[PDB]
RNA sequence: AGCCAGGAUGUUGGCUUAGAAGCAGCCAUCAUUUAAAGAAAGCGUAAUAGCUCACUGGUCGAGUCGGCCUGCGCGGAAGA
C-alpha cells in the first residue's frame, strides 16, 4: 500500500520518529538466514525498542520530500533496504551498537550502519568525552 | 518500439557502413552484412546508430526494433564475438573435429560429419565439449542447434547433445 | 499435441502464440499442455 | 538330521555334467552320491556316530505362486510326481494342491524360475502344462518409495506403517490375495531388483 | 556446521526424545545414531515437557558434535499442561479446544522468555499467548 | 517489463494427541519476531537440500494494467 498519498504521509510519519529520537539504522537485502537475520531482527526488536520501524519506504524522492526538511542529506538512498532502528535513552544506544556490529557479521549487511547525525560536524566520532 | 527508441553504442574500433537499406559492419573479428527491411531508417549521428519508422508502413516501429536488435547483435559479434558451448551426455560420445567438419560420434550405426558454415571455430576442450565461436549470433545458434538435433536429449537419462546451460526435464520411466 | 478446436491455458506457464495464424498453446512447464488450433 | 540309514553304491566326481565314478572321497572333497533316497538338501551325511546337525537350516521363502494344468485333465499324477521330484531338488520351490477347490499351485522364487520349472517338466518328465491363475511388508531403497506405493495404491492396497529404517524403507500394506499375482516381478522391475516382501494373510 | 538443515518433522510426544518408532521414521534422512541419541536431549529434556508436546529441532551440525543454545520451555507444552484441557485444533469449533487464560499467559511469559524469544520477551510472551489462544477455545479467566 | 534478495527457532501444530512433517490427511491456527511467517505454492509434498506461495525493499527512466461494449477479420472448416 506504498501509494502516493500514503507516501506523502509516511514520509513525515517516518521523519518524525528519527527527528524526535536518536539515529536510525538501515539493513540491505542480500541474505537473511533462517536463524541469523530473522532472530537478529527479533533481538533487534527485543533490546533496541518496540518503536523501531524495521520497514523500508526509503525511496530517493520520498526521502528528499519528507525527511530532508531536517538533515537534508537523506536522498542518497540509492543504496539498499532500510531497517530503521532508533534509540530511546540518548543517542547511539544499543540499537546503533547492534547495527554497527551487524554490518560485519551476525546479519547479511547493515549498509555501513547509516545513522543520522544532526551535526554533520567535523571529522570526529562521539568518543571525546571521558571522565 | 522501446528497443527501437534507443541508440546503438557502437564503440570506436569498428567500421560502420550504412547504405540505402543494406548495412555492413567490419570489426576486429569478422565482417557482417545484412539488408534491413524496407520500413527501417538508419543514421549514425556521432558514434551511434538510430532505427525508426520509415514513413508509409504500419509496423515501422516493429521492424525498427528488430533491426536495432540485429545491429546490436552484429556490433557485439564483431566486438567480442559469440561462443556456444555444447556438451555430450552419452557413452562414448566423442566430438572429434578435423579441419572445420566435426566428426560427431553419437553411434547410430554410421559416421556423421557436420560441415560448418564460414565463421565458426569449433574446438573441443574436452572429449565431450564443443565450443563454437564466431561473430554472428544467428548462424552460431543455428549451427549449434543443427548439432544438438543430431541427438536431442532424452527425458529418461538425458542422452544426447545439449547446450551447456540447457536444463533437461529428466523424468521417471514408470512404476516399473 | 492436441488439436482441440478450443485451446485454453491449462496451466499458469502456458502461453498463447499465433504462429502461422494457427493459435497454439505452448507450455514450458508441462508438455501435455501443448495444443494446436484455437 | 533324519536319523536314518543311508548306503553307497556309485560315487561320481566330475565336470558340470559328466560323472567320473571313483572309490572313496577324503575330507575336503566334493562328490556326488547315488541311491541316496532319503537325504534332502542341507542334511548331514556321516558315520553312525558323527554330528546330529551341522548348521545350515535356513533358506529363503517362495515369492511367486501360480497354478498349472497338463494338456489332458488326467495326467495330473505324472505332473504331481514331476513336481514332487523337482520340489525335492529345489527346497525353495514348493507344490501343494490347495484343498480350497483342488488347484495344483506352484510356488517358486521368480518368473524365470517358474519358466525353468515348467520347461524342465515338459522336457524331462514330459508333460506339457499351461500355467494360470493380507498384511504385506516390503523393504526397498529409499528412492523407489513413490512408485512402489503408486503400485500398491494402483492395486487395491491400503497401507499400515510409514516407517523408514536406515538402509532403506519398510513399507507395510494391506492388499488382496486374489491380487498382485506377480507382485514379485512387478516389484523387481520396479525396485531395480532390490526389494523383498511378505504377504502372510492378515 | 549450522543449526537444523535437516528439517524432517517426525517425532512423537516428548516422553521419548524424538520418538522414531511411532510416527515411523519416514524422515529416514537422519544421520543420528546411538552416539548422538543420548548426548544432550537425554540430559536436558526434563524441565521443558515431561509427557507433553515440545517440538524438537533437527539440528545436526559439523562441529563433529551436537550442541546448541536450545530453546525455552515450549509453549506447545506450556499451554497444553497449564490448561487441564489438552485439546486444540481439530475440535475447536464444537467443544473445549483447551484452556488458555491470563494466568497461563503470565506463566509462559515468565517461563519461555529465555531462548525462544522474538521482538521482545513480552513479544515471545504474546507468541505463547497466540499458541494458547488460537487453539479454538479458551477459558475467559 | 527488465535487474540486488529476504518466509519461524512457541510450530512431528495446541494437530483425528498413528505427525501423516517450518508447505499429506486436517481444523484452520499472522504464529511479536515484519524490505517476511502461509501451519499452505511447484520441487520430497509423507520427508531435507538447492531454486522458492505470497509479499515487498534495492535497481530503473515513460507509460502500464486488466476487464466491458463495438466494427471488420482469424480457427472450428473433411468427398469423390
Amino acid at each position: 500500500m506504498a501509494l502516493n498519498l500514503q507516501d506523502k504521509q509516511a514520509i513525515v510519519a517516518e521523519v518524525s520518529e528519527v527527528a524526535k529520537g536518536a539515529l536510525s539504522a538501515v539493513v540491505a537485502d542480500s541474505r537473511g538466514v533462517t536463524v541469523d537475520k530473522m532472530t537478529e531482527l527479533r533481538k533487534a526488536g527485543r533490546e533496541a525498542g518496540v518503536y523501531m520501524r524495521v520497514v523500508r519506504n526509503t525511496l530517493l524522492r520520498r526521502a528528499v520530500e519528507g525527511t530532508p526538511f531536517e538533515c537534508l542529506k537523506d536522498a542518497f538512498v540509492g543504496p539498499t533496504l532500510i531497517a530503521y532502528s532508533m534509540e530511546h535513552p540518548g543517542a547511539a544506544a544499543r540499537l546503533f551498537k547492534e547495527f554497527a556490529k551487524a554490518n560485519a557479521k551476525f546479519e547479511v549487511k547493515a549498509a555501513a550502519f547509516e545513522g543520522e547525525l544532526i551535526p554533520a560536524s567535523q571529522i570526529d566520532r562521539l568518543a571525546t568525552l571521558p571522565t | 518500439s522501446r528497443v527501437a527508441k534507443a541508440p546503438v553504442v557502437v564503440p570506436a574500433g569498428v567500421d560502420v557502413k550504412i547504405n540505402g537499406q543494406v548495412i555492413t559492419i567490419k570489426g576486429k573479428n569478422g565482417e557482417l552484412t545484412r539488408t534491413l527491411n524496407d520500413a527501417v531508417e538508419v543514421k549514425h549521428a556521432d558514434n551511434t546508430l538510430t532505427f525508426g519508422p520509415r514513413d508509409g508502413y504500419a509496423d515501422g516501429w516493429a521492424q525498427a526494433g528488430t533491426a536495432r536488435a540485429l545491429l546490436n547483435s552484429m556490433v557485439i559479434g564483431v566486438t567480442e564475438g559469440f561462443t556456444k558451448k555444447l556438451q555430450l551426455v552419452g557413452v562414448g560420445y566423442r566430438a572429434a573435429v578435423k579441419g572445420n567438419v566435426i566428426n560427431l560420434s553419437l553411434g547410430f550405426s554410421h559416421p556423421v560429419d557436420h560441415q560448418l558454415p564460414a565463421g565458426i571455430t569449433a574446438e573441443c576442450p574436452t572429449q565431450t565439449e564443443i565450443v563454437l565461436k564466431g561473430a554472428d549470433k544467428q548462424v552460431i545458434g543455428q549451427v549449434a542447434a543443427d548439432l544438438r538435433a543430431y541427438r536431442r536429449p532424452e527425458p529418461y537419462k538425458g542422452k544426447g547433445v545439449r547446450y551447456a546451460d540447457e536444463v533437461v526435464r529428466t523424468k521417471e520411466a514408470k512404476k516399473k | 499435441m492436441k488439436v482441440r478446436a478450443s485451446v485454453k491455458k491449462l496451466c499458469r506457464n502456458c502461453k498463447i502464440v499465433k504462429r502461422d495464424g494457427v493459435i497454439r498453446v505452448i507450455c514450458s512447464a508441462e508438455p501435455k499442455h501443448k495444443q494446436r488450433q484455437g | 538330521v533324519k536319523a536314518a540309514r543311508e548306503r553307497f553304491g556309485r560315487i561320481v566326481q566330475m565336470h558340470a555334467n559328466k560323472r567320473e565314478e571313483i572309490k572313496e572321497v577324503r575330507a575336503g572333497d566334493i562328490a556326488a552320491a547315488i541311491g541316496l533316497k532319503d537325504v534332502t538338501t542341507g542334511d548331514t551325511l556321516c558315520d553312525p556316530d558323527a554330528p546330529i546337525i551341522l548348521e545350515r537350516m535356513e533358506f529363503p521363502e517362495p515369492v511367486i505362486s501360480i497354478a498349472v494344468e497338463p494338456k489332458t485333465k488326467a495326467d495330473q499324477e505324472k505332473m504331481g510326481l514331476a513336481l514332487g521330484r523337482l520340489a525335492k531338488e529345489d527346497p525353495s520351490f514348493r507344490v501343494w494342491t490347495d484343498e480350497e477347490s483342488n488347484q495344483t499351485i506352484i510356488a517358486g522364487m521368480g518368473e524365470l524360475h517358474l519358466d525353468i520349472i515348467v520347461d524342465r517338466m515338459k522336457r524331462e518328465f514330459n508333460v506339457e502344462a499351461n500355467v494360470g491363475k493380507m498384511k504385506v511388508e516390503v523393504e526397498t531403497p529409499e528412492e523407489n518409495t513413490g512408485d512402489v506405493i503408486g503400485d500398491l495404491s494402483r492395486r487395491r492396497g491400503m497401507l499400515k506403517g510409514q516407517e523408514s529404517e536406515v538402509t532403506g524403507v519398510k513399507i507395510h500394506a494391506e492388499v488382496p490375495l486374489s491380487e498382485m499375482f506377480g507382485y514379485a516381478t512387478q516389484l523387481r522391475s520396479l525396485t531395480k531388483g532390490r526389494a523383498s516382501y511378505t504377504m502372510e494373510f492378515l | 556446521a549450522k543449526k537444523v538443515q535437516a528439517y524432517v518433522k517426525l517425532q512423537v510426544a516428548a516422553g521419548m526424545a524424538n520418538p522414531s518408532p511411532p510416527v515411523g521414521p519416514a524422515l529416514g534422512q537422519q544421520g543420528v545414531n546411538i552416539m548422538e541419541f543420548c548426548k544432550a536431549f537425554n540430559a536436558k529434556t526434563d524441565s521443558i515437557e515431561k509427557g507433553l508436546p515440545i517440538p524438537v529441532v533437527i539440528t545436526v551440525y559439523a562441529d563433529r558434535s551436537f550442541t546448541f543454545v536450545t530453546k525455552t520451555p515450549p509453549a506447545a507444552v506450556l499451554l497444553k499442561k497449564a490448561a487441564g484441557i489438552k485439546s486444540g485444533s481439530g475440535k475447536p469449533n464444537k467443544d473445549k479446544v483447551g484452556k488458555i487464560s491470563r494466568a497461563q499467559l503470565q506463566e509462559i511469559a515468565q517461563t519461555k522468555a529465555a531462548d525462544m524469544t522474538g521482538a521482545d520477551i513480552e513479544a515471545m510472551t504474546r507468541s505463547i499467548e497466540g499458541t494458547a489462544r488460537s487453539m479454538g477455545l479458551v477459558v475467559e479467566d
